[PDB]
């Protein structure tokens, strides 16, 4: 039976992020490593076998200790993008594959130039939409205390084509008494909202 | 590799529910595992060339697995309770190797009752003229409101190719009534483009949810329209000025 720690690990962007799991049974003789993107299949990324102690291949370490009957994964310079399940496993022999119960790895993304803004979204014919957008890593987006007034949790998108990071919240509802203005009186970078 | 059918499955309290999986081309290849928030991944039951070898993991009663022939396998559950929620994974392994390959698994929601059962209202919102003009880009937005269960996958679509870069969908969704255990959910997602693309009226712009919910073969008595699955889409184009 197999422990892995942590369950979840919130790495800010450009640090180390490891996972520590560890064995029950000396017998085992090979531990693998699964990454699982969000309603996709779990992905081999990466292994080892008990004739050997530390691999790095594919961006990735692992060490292993049959005495401490501990093994890990280490990812360096993590970014937005690791962000995925983790899970460990250890076998024995032919058969038995006992997996850690996985780590939720979070990497937090260093918005470079942030822009706070609050802009006002329509269509079709509710009817509008808020959006809080461009702000940085160290904000938090809280949830509506007015009841029929809805606020989503931060997003981040990271570009494959440019280096440009950014966090964005939506907010809505159907009350006429209802605006942009004094939607997200959460702790907001103190900018913008203007129309 | 590991093909398993469905991937999604919404059942009621009592119905029975019977889950497929194909594995590769090989011997060790039955590893059933469950999947939670709370137990994390979860032997069940293994087989070694149809024959039932390990069941250790798998629940005393109501469940079972079977492989009728050696390029199959079925997990099937008597009458489905909540508790029998999660994602049920699939695994097989040759003969000389070590690596495992996984499905990507039939997730199961059991509900207490299919009349709660509601598909989303999807619709999307065209970019700030202020946003435009500030920072020279146009986030559209997508809202699919007021779904159950939360089996839903948004997509962008622009001009029939479906994208990714320059999408970002809220990664769970929220309840619209968060004080009720047993609430509708929304989710929202968000598309950037360059001010120039939205600016282009023959750039056209779809959100579309699939969303899963009852069956054909479900009663439905209610009179509203019964909530099959079905895809729930909304769509924008470019504007000039």
């Amino acid at each position: 039976q197999v422990e892995q720690l942590p369950s979840i690990l919130r790495v800010q962007e450009g640090s180390s992020a490891s996972i520590n799991c560890s064995y029950e049974d000396s017998a085992s003789n090979y531990f693998p490593w699964y990454k699982q993107e969000p309603g996709e299949n779990p992905k081999l990324i990466i292994d080892i076998r008990s004739n050997m102690e530390r691999k790095q291949t594919q961006g990735l370490i692992v060490l292993l200790d049959k005495k401490a009957k501990r093994f890990s994964l280490h990812i360096t310079d993590t970014q937005p993008g690791d962000s995925a399940m983790y899970f460990c496993a250890a076998s024995v022999r032919n058969y038995k594959y006992v997996f850690g119960a996985g780590t939720r790895l979070k990497v937090i993304a260093d918005i470079q130039n942030p822009d706070p803004a609050v802009y006002q979204l329509r269509d079709s014919k509710d009817k509008s939409v808020c959006l809080f957008t461009d702000f940085d890593s160290q904000t938090n987006v809280s949830q509506s205390k007015d009841s029929d007034v809805y606020i989503t949790d931060k997003c981040v998108l990271d570009m494959r084509s440019m280096d440009f990071k950014s966090n964005s919240a939506v907010a809505w509802s159907n009350k006429s008494d209802f605006a942009c203005a004094n939607a997200f009186n959460n702790s907001i970078i103190p900018e913008d909202t203007f129309f | 590799g590991v093909i398993q059918t469905p991937r999604h499955k919404v059942t009621g309290k009592g119905q029975e529910a019977t889950l497929w999986c194909e594995p590769i081309s090989g011997h060790s290849a039955v590893f059933w595992y469950r999947q939670t928030i709370v137990q994390g991944l979860e032997f069940l039951t293994y087989f070694r060339n149809q024959a039932p070898i390990d069941d250790s993991g798998m629940p005393k009663e109501r469940f079972s697995a079977q492989m009728p022939n050696q390029s199959h396998s079925t997990l099937k559950i008597q009458s489905t309770q909540p508790q029998d929620s999660a994602v049920y994974l699939c695994a097989s392994s040759r003969q000389g190797q070590n690596t495992l390959y996984f499905g990507a698994g039939t997730r199961l929601s059991v509900l207490e009752d299919l009349k709660n059962v509601f598909p989303p209202e999807v619709a999307v919102f065209e970019p700030s003229e202020a946003e435009i003009s500030h920072t020279q880009k146009a986030t559209l937005v997508c809202l699919a409101t007021g779904f159950y269960p939360d089996h839903v996958e948004l997509s962008w679509w622009v001009n029939g190719k479906e994208v990714h870069s320059g999408v970002c969908t809220d990664p769970q969704p929220l309840k619209e009534q968060p004080a009720l255990n047993d609430s509708r959910y929304a989710l929202s997602s968000r598309l950037r483009v360059s001010a120039t693309f939205w600016q282009n009226p023959r750039n056209h712009f779809r959100c579309q949810v699939q969303f899963y919910g009852l069956s054909e073969n479900d009663e439905w008595t209610q009179d509203r329209a019964k909530p099959v699955t079905q895809i729930v889409s909304a769509e924008a184009w470019g504007r000039a000025d």
